[PDB]
């Protein structure tokens, strides 16, 4: 009961009465004499003394307080920070948080080669039109790169960082290449030898067949993949021998059997899977698909498949002395039994450079080829259309950017009603003093807003809301917030049904009278405002009392009245046995009880 | 349709599905108990894994000692657990260990373990997590036991005025021998056998609580005497498993994992292209029934062999103090009648005079101890019950993996690895699938010689990508822990100001060890926020609730504007986030708290981490 | 300075040596001057070796097999409350009656439990007229506005029927007195064995089904966010909980939650007293019945009572008794319910969407009597439910961040809405469902586990992982070896009785090692 022990003096010179309210407080004490002491009690100033005494805790506080936050990005391994290493870097993941330090390069690098892939894949849009539109989309998008407002005709030739979206836009410039190459995610190079294209089929079911080329000659290449790399030789559809010196299971199994499918070793370039079978579709939208990239998807699919392709490929038991360069299933740098024409190894494989320069010629599928044949880059070897935020950026040409979404929709429906207000005849105000409504249930902003509405049980809706707007005009009593919030419900027909207390639009949203919601809400001392989104809007006007009565605009034939516990809860359901004089509570929110009466 | 709630473990690693098979770390609802039985059956598998037979009356009690060390016989089944110890051998491992890490090595060990300990406080002896006082004959925290033995002295044969170890330990030792010694009871005194023999009891406690598995039933309890000179034992095993590479007893996580690779790295840069290794999961069965306290004795012994004769002598009490140990019988058994309307209780001490009542299981479990029975408890005068001197025990571990002989290295195999008190993990390395076989033969033999034994249903092992490790289930990649700690408000009350701060910084301590993830550890701190409120009996103030506490915040709460800047104890609402866990709630609303709300709260001239007005003495 | 010595020390250390040796010094002088003989020692080890026969096996050609379940009835029912067979009457929330003395007294008010009125005869039960009898005491409590039961004939009994007897001091104690009473030792009883539950797939499937009401679980705020990470934090806490708050499950632990956070303050404050509690949970939205979106509607729920008998909290590992009457529209079966005296109370109603209107259906009532204890320590374990969430998030977590490290980018939304997992076998063919599903399948299996936790659960637990490692080497090609399975067969064969979790978690680990055989080859058929 008052187990907390307590000091005497120090009590009553405070003067603290017991049972203040029926609350002894208490030598003992109870733990409600601490909140009645710091409530109503004496007054000190001691901030100084305290934060000289808690300065360790105070500037470890500042120093917190003196940071950048940074983007993060999910990875893996290939003092002052030690207080927040905890927070700033696991294993899986990782905070770029800096302090002092500011560079603004290889962010930038991210951020045009994320531009390059959003442009060259929205020119795949036509079948003809591809370099022009391409070239188009470039001329009309220029960028607050860094500090300088660049424009990106110059930025993607002055760089210089190899990837298949930079070369594949820069080819259309007659620009310089490196004679680098892009199979997929994987970047690959030439060492030696030479072949030419050469024809044959595969099946899938069992009984389609399905032409693919490869090369009959024998050549060596340099594969490399993230924190991977490797060595190889192709000859005649068929992989003769291959070693690594990258150390990682899953980038050293990517890297290999990208590998494989570029040089096409394997059964499933005789037969295909059943899973295949199930689509059967080499093809895009409109568009066709050789058998490699389709092979790569579904191997990006499961790593079963990944399993199944390496399975394909001879497995064996290694012999003594091997061991230490053998390899696994699973990566494992050594094992008992490995797989046929392989070698491990320690340390990275040393890249050549090559310091001729090129150029190439695009393809109606902008694929690029700079002599025989020997694709470089192309979209196929892309990752799927991911959207991202683009800033500092300036894109005018149409297929710049959508730009539309229901949530957008609303959000320039509810700047058009704001709008209207205009201050002036024929608007809100005056129709308003003028008591005439209905003229406010065929405006041209509502009639755009319409789409945006829940289809199914509009009608309701729109009854509720000229219900609202009726009762809150005619009596001269209304709020202008919750007005304009129903107000885009106000077009339709009224009809009968069950309404629950919201209002849903067609993306699953919804907007609630009488409460505050991340789409709409909006707040007493700052009325001129509305947020919607976060997005704070003004109010062509002014107001100080048109909003300070909502008693109308929570419900539709009852009015806010002081509170009362007597009167007993309900639902939205039961209000229609009601009578008159009879007072009743109920939610209007999350916690938020009122007391209501009719009319 | 049905469920198998396994298939998942199919087409994705068991690293990351693993936790799904245990459940969520607390307080074990099993109440493990430590009764009679459970008692009589360990004593007699301790006996039992003596394989010996030998005997030897004492002076100062006119009982036997059976002598299980040096003795060994009954070579037969000899796979099941054993106790006799081989000297020679422990001390040719010891002097391998030496070699290896180098000579001034137990020297300098001992030396930082010494002084460390010379400036030490007794008061230390305060922080521990129970004891069993010799006086009320029952188990306390070590505070309360201390207060009581002092006390006591002081009642008897006036104060304590060391202030410090040394003079607490020789008090004791003096205490050994006084003849009469008094104590406030409900007073009263005692004499010398007494005192001695509750000076060397032991209580079995029923607390186990932690994961993997709770196999504490019968957690040993000891005293106050004994308690400085095993703290110094143990401060001198740490002080040497600090430099060793295959210990990770006194840390775990971050360097855990470093350890870890920095083992898996050596091992891959070592052997040849021929070698092939392969790893095992071991887990030593009965670590607590086969460690004996005169093996630690000759060891200490051997170790400070040259040094100051004081931490000779000092380190050899606490295995003496072992070597003899009566053991607390728990409640006695009970009678019943037929219909079972009446219901006898009886003590340990009589269970002896009614043997002929008893069924035949708890009579044959009896009678062969009844002979080291002295009024209610067992001479035990071996083993090792208590979780003490897993330090230790480690190092002996680790003198097991250090071993390495010429047999071997003609054959080109050998081994390696790391142990923690009673689980390990070992890499053996050889160029045959059947060589390895004989090394782990060897391997197991020479743990054998020493009692170290291994269990064979608990036991496995796989090539060298797969094994796991103190509940760190390490594999090629994606080092898994399931270690997740939580605190507990109900049981550890301590103040409104303190707990949160706690909790928050081990949550962060979780994340460092990455038992925890961001949202994880977000959905951690929701959830204790409101455990905390709820131990407090405490809300916001959007709430509508009615409590106590809430009637006067009900009222002097529109009084404020910085709600924000309110406390969680009164009405508050959180603001501290992953990046602001190191910072106190306090520390982030000083400047947000209203001045008149900041400065109630911050008044030294009040009734009673950031000192508040919120403590709970 | 040195540590003055006694003398019974020195004669202990003089007597407690090694076998040769009989004094300290003897001993320490052969310890400070022991040399190394490494040939004695390797000739040592080596005749050990010998005299050793140690057994290594490698689960290839001595492979494992199915597990031999134990024999007879089948396992019943155990938890206290009823999870599918459950019914609760409901009503508005009151914020200034939110408590549950108020709250059943107000739910007594309207008179649908006195309509409540069991007849004689049950349909399966042994105390029927006990359960009767207190039933109208609680009835006749709530009416006088006191949860209080003054006469104590009833609950006496059925907290005495498990033990209550005289007891003799043995001072008191003769061989004619033992004679003529035939004391003995008593005897102590075993669980007996139980068999396969055929019943537990059906609670799990109506458990992942989604709730009509939800908000059962209530949770703390969400602090500020200052940077990406709290952000993606926040973000994935909210997902996880806005699609475990529908389930079934959520109501359950809600229901425990708010019953125990009443009896442990009941067993503080009114201890040694006979207290009346009801069993309720709090809900915070709907579906439409015209729309298949969320509402708000704040309500209480009432699925029974729970009686409490003399608590005191520290005796007998503070063990106290309960007394539960609980609610159901669905007859029971003979072998689920063993434990439980049900009877038959007059009819009821139940309430579905017409048109635009909403209609009622009458229906039977049935009333599910029972007994059971509890603890302290029960108590503490089931308040913190909450906690199962945390390890469903790190199932949820671990997964999508391995992946997003793999492709080094947020995979969050794509993994929870793409990548499939297998949950069951349905006509003989897998069944498999995003992860954004199969929270709940996890939720519900860490639930059973805070249920049916026990020394069997934690053996049974300690054991499976070693199957599930060899398992995982088997997939990988890795010679997996041992030294005894079938001692581990046995371990875990006998910690397998009355408890159906451990059972139907062994079946389906059978059923999981036939299916892997497919593809593995370290498991019999």
């Amino acid at each position: 009961k008052f187990p907390i022990i307590a000091n005497k003096r120090m009590l009553e010179e405070a003067q603290i009465p017991k049972e203040h309210n029926n609350v002894a407080l208490w030598v003992l004490a109870s733990a409600s004499c601490i909140n009645y002491w710091n409530f109503c009690g004496p007054c000190v100033n001691n901030s100084e003394v305290i934060k000289e005494v808690y300065k360790s805790r105070f500037g470890r506080l500042e120093r917190r307080k003196e940071i950048m936050w940074k983007e993060l990005r999910f990875t893996l391994v290939d003092p002052e920070r030690m207080e927040l290493i905890h927070a700033l870097g696991g294993e899986t993941w990782i905070q770029e948080a800096n302090t002092a330090g500011i560079s603004n390069v290889d962010q930038r690098k991210n951020d045009i080669r994320a531009v390059c892939r959003k442009v060259c894949l929205a020119a795949n849009a036509s079948i003809m039109n591809a370099k022009s539109k391409l070239v188009e989309y470039i001329k009309s998008t220029s960028m607050r790169i860094g500090e300088t407002e660049r424009k990106l005709e110059e930025l993607i030739l002055e760089t210089d960082d190899v990837s298949p979206e930079v070369t594949l836009c820069k080819s259309a410039l007659g620009g310089q290449l490196g004679k680098t190459l892009s199979f997929g995610p994987m970047l690959l190079k030439k060492i030696s030898g030479s072949g030419v294209k050469v024809k044959d089929t595969v099946y899938i079911q069992g009984v389609r067949a399905v032409q693919f080329e490869y090369w009959s000659e024998q050549e060596e290449f340099y594969g490399e993949y993230k924190s991977a790399t490797a060595l190889f030789s192709r000859k005649e559809r068929s992989l003769e021998w291959i070693t690594i010196g990258g150390g990682i299971n899953e980038d050293r199994k990517r890297l290999l059997a990208m590998c494989m499918i570029f040089c096409r070793d394997g059964d499933y370039f005789k037969d295909a899977p059943a899973t295949i079978t199930m689509a059967d579709l080499s093809t895009k939208l409109g568009r066709e698909i050789p058998y490699q990239y389709v092979m790569m998807n579904w191997i990006q699919k499961s790593e079963d498949n990944l399993e199944a392709l390496l399975y394909s490929r001879g497995i064996v038991e290694t012999n003594p002395g091997k061991m230490g360069s053998s390899m696994g299933i699973d990566g494992s740098k050594r094992a008992i039994k490995s797989l046929r024409a392989v070698t491990i190894q320690s340390g990275k494989i040393d890249m050549p450079e090559s310091k001729e320069k090129i150029h190439l010629e695009l393809s109606d599928n902008l694929e690029a080829f700079d002599s025989s044949g020997r694709i470089v880059a192309t979209i196929l070897d892309l990752p799927s259309d991911k959207k991202v935020t683009f800033q500092d950026v300036s894109f005018q040409h149409p297929d710049l950017a959508v730009l539309r979404d229901e949530k957008t929709a609303i959000t320039k429906g509810y700047e058009a009603l704001i709008k209207r207000l205009g201050t002036g005849d024929n608007d809100i105000p005056s129709l308003i003093a003028k008591k005439d409504y209905l003229s406010l249930y065929n405006l041209p902003e509502v009639k755009l807003m319409a789409p945006l509405i829940r289809p199914n049980r509009k009608g309701v809706y729109s009854r509720v809301a000229r219900k609202l707007v009726s009762t809150q005009v005619t009596t001269g009593h209304y709020s202008l917030h919750e007005l304009i919030k129903v107000l885009p419900f106000t077009y339709f027909a009224p009809k009968q049904g069950m309404f629950e207390g919201r209002l849903f639009f067609s993306n699953d949203s919804f907007v609630e009278p009488g409460v505050n919601n991340n789409v709409f809400s909006w707040s007493k001392a700052d009325s001129s405002k509305i947020y919607c989104h976060g997005i704070a809007i003004r109010v062509p006007l002014v107001v100080g009392d048109e909003h300070m009565d909502t008693s109308l605009a929570l419900l539709e034939g009852f009015s806010v009245c002081e509170n009362d516990p007597r009167a007993p809860m309900v639902t939205r359901q039961d209000l229609i046995d009601v009578g008159f004089g009879q007072k009743v509570r109920l939610f209007v929110g999350q916690g938020s009880v009122r007391t209501f009466k009719r009319t | 349709m049905e469920i198998n709630p396994y298939l998942m473990f199919l087409n994705n690693d068991v690293t990351s599905l693993i936790s799904t098979t245990y459940p969520y770390t607390g307080p074990p609802p099993m109440s493990h108990g430590s009764s009679t039985k459970y008692t009589l059956e360990t004593i007699k598998r301790t006996y039992d894994y003596s394989r010996t037979s030998v005997e030897k009356t004492s002076k100062v009690f006119n009982i036997p000692r059976r002598k299980f060390c040096n003795c060994l016989e009954d070579k037969d089944e000899l796979v099941k657990p054993t106790g006799n110890v081989d000297i020679s051998s422990l001390l040719g491992l010891a002097e391998m260990m030496e070699k290896r890490m180098g000579e001034g090595f137990f020297k300098h060990c001992v030396m930082e373990a010494e002084t460390e300990i010379l400036k030490m406080h007794f008061s230390r002896l305060t922080e521990g997590r129970q004891t069993y006082d010799w006086t009320s004959e029952r188990n306390m925290p070590a505070a309360t036991a201390l207060q009581l033995t002092v006390d006591a002295i002081k009642e008897t044969e006036g104060p304590f005025k060391g202030t410090t170890m040394l003079e607490y330990c020789n008090k004791m030792i003096e205490m050994l021998d006084w003849k009469e010694i008094k104590f406030k009871k409900v007073i009263d005194s005692i004499k010398h056998d007494e005192f001695l023999i509750r000076a060397l009891t032991i209580n079995t406690m029923a607390k186990d609580g932690e994961r993997g598995k709770l196999q504490r039933r019968a957690i040993a309890t000891p005293g106050m005497i004994v308690r400085p000179f095993s703290k110094i034992v143990e401060t001198v095993a740490q002080k040497i498993c600090e430099k060793l590479k295959e210990s990770g007893l006194p840390v775990g996580g971050n360097e855990k994992k470093a350890k870890l690779k920095t083992t898996v790295t050596s091992l891959n840069a070592r052997m040849n292209s021929d070698q092939f290794a392969v790893n095992i999961t071991g887990d030593n069965s009965k670590w607590n029934e086969c460690q004996q306290p005169e093996a630690y004795l000759a060891l200490l012994a051997y170790i400070t062999k040259d040094s100051s004769d004081l931490m000779k002598d000092l380190c050899s009490v606490a295995p003496v103090l072992f070597c003899n140990k009566f053991v607390k019988l728990g409640q006695g058994i009970r009678l019943s009648n037929k219909r079972k309307t009446k219901e006898v209780i009886i003590k340990a001490e009589k269970m002896g005079k009614y043997k002929n009542l008893m069924r035949e299981e708890y009579k044959n479990l009896f009678e062969p101890l009844e002979k080291y029975i002295q009024k209610d408890v067992c001479f035990l005068p071996g083993g090792m019950l208590m979780g003490m001197f897993n330090m230790l025990s480690t190092v002996l571990g680790v003198s097991t993996l250090c071993y390495m002989d010429e047999e071997l290295k003609a054959k080109g195999c050998f081994w390696t690895g790391l142990q923690s008190s009673d689980d390990f993990v070992l890499f053996a390395v050889a160029s045959n699938w059947s060589n390895i076989h004989w090394t782990i033969r060897r391997f197991n033999a020479v743990c054998k010689l020493i009692g170290i034994n291994m269990s064979l249903e608990k036991s496995y092992g796989s090539l060298p990508e797969l094994f796991e490790f103190t509940s760190m289930f390490f594999d090629g990649e994606f080092v898994s822990n399931l270690a997740m700690e939580l605190p507990a408000f109900t049981t550890a009350g301590v103040n409104e100001g303190v707990d949160f701060t706690a909790a928050m910084s081990i949550i962060k301590t979780n994340m460092i060890n990455n038992s925890l993830s961001p949202s994880t550890a977000l959905m951690a701190l929701r959830i204790c926020l409101q455990e905390f409120r709820a131990t407090y009996r405490v809300h916001p103030w959007d709430s509508r609730v009615k409590g106590g506490r809430m009637k006067i915040i009900n009222e002097f709460i529109k009084t404020i504007e910085n709600k924000d800047g309110l406390l969680i104890a009164d009405g508050g609402k959180l603001m501290n986030n992953i990046s602001t866990l190191h910072i106190p709630e306090e520390v982030l609303k000083f400047e947000k708290m209203d001045e008149q709300y900041r400065n109630r709260v911050f008044n030294p001239k009040n009734p009673f981490a950031v000192v508040s007005t919120h403590s709970f003495r | 300075i040195e540590m003055k010595k006694g003398k019974t020390f020195l004669e202990l250390r003089d007597e407690s040596v090694p076998l040769p040796f009989q004094t300290y010094e003897q001993m320490k002088d052969y310890c400070e001057k022991f040399k190394g003989n490494p040939r004695e020692l390797a000739s040592k080890v080596s005749q050990m070796q010998s005299n050793i026969k140690l057994p290594i096996k490698h689960y290839e050609q001595n492979k494992f097999r199915q597990i031999r379940l134990p024999k007879g009835p089948m396992a019943p029912y155990t938890h206290k409350f009823l999870m599918e067979e459950a019914w609760m009457f409901t009503k508005i929330s009151d914020p200034e009656r939110s408590r549950a003395g108020e709250i059943l007294i107000d739910f007594f008010k309207k008179g649908n439990l006195s309509a409540i009125r069991p007849k004689d005869k049950p349909l399966q039960g042994k105390y029927p007229i006990h359960y009767k009898n207190l039933w109208n005491q609680i009835k006749a409590a709530i009416a006088d506005r006191t949860m209080v039961i003054n006469e104590n004939d009833h609950s006496e009994f059925l907290g005495g029927i498990g033990r209550a007897s005289k007891k003799i001091p043995e001072i008191s104690l003769t061989q004619d007195v033992i004679t003529t009473e035939g004391l003995k030792q008593s005897e102590n009883k075993l669980p007996e064995p139980r068999s396969f539950p055929r019943w537990f797939n059906a609670e799990w499937m109506w458990a992942i089904k989604d709730s009509d009401l939800t908000g059962w679980v209530p949770m703390a705020e969400y602090p500020p966010a200052d940077n990406e990470l709290e952000d993606y934090a926040e973000h994935l806490n909210k997902t996880m909980e806005g699609v475990l708050q529908g389930t079934n499950c959520a109501r359950e632990m809600g229901k425990c939650i708010l019953t125990v956070g009443a009896l442990m303050t009941e067993c503080r404050l009114f201890p040694g007293k006979i207290k009346v509690v009801p069993i309720y949970a709090r809900s915070k939205e709907r579906k439409s019945m015209q729309e298949g979106l969320p509402v708000p509607s704040e309500m209480d729920c009432l699925f029974g009572i729970c009686v409490k008998s003399k608590s005191h909290l520290n005796k007998d590992d503070g063990m106290y008794t309960i007394i539960t009457f609980e609610f159901s529209i669905r007859e029971p079966n003979l072998e689920k319910h063993q434990k439980y005296t049900v009877f038959e109370a007059g009819h009821t109603t139940v309430r579905m969407k017409k048109g635009e209107s909403v209609i009622g259906r009458e229906v039977p009532l049935y009333l599910y009597c029972r007994t059971t204890a509890l603890s302290k320590i029960k108590n503490d374990w089931l308040s913190k439910a909450r906690r199962c969430f945390i390890t469903t998030m790190d199932t949820v977590e671990t997964i999508c961040l391995r992946e997003s490290a793999k492709a080094e980018e947020n995979l969050v939304e794509k993994t929870l809405n793409e990548k499939q997992m297998w949950i069951g076998k349905k006509n003989g063919e897998l069944i498999a469902q995003p992860l954004r599903e199969a929270l709940r399948v996890q939720l519900v299996q860490q639930f059973y586990f805070c249920i049916y936790n026990d020394s069997q659960l934690e053996g049974f637990c300690n054991e499976q992982k070693k199957i599930l490692m060899a398992l995982e080497g088997d997939k990988k090609n890795k010679s997996s070896f041992g030294f005894n399975p079938e001692g581990l067969l046995e371990k875990i064969e006998e910690c397998l009785i009355n408890n159906p979790m451990c059972l139907f978690m062994a079946q389906r680990l059978n059923e999981l090692v036939i299916e892997a055989s497919k593809r593995g080859a370290k498991f019999f058929k």
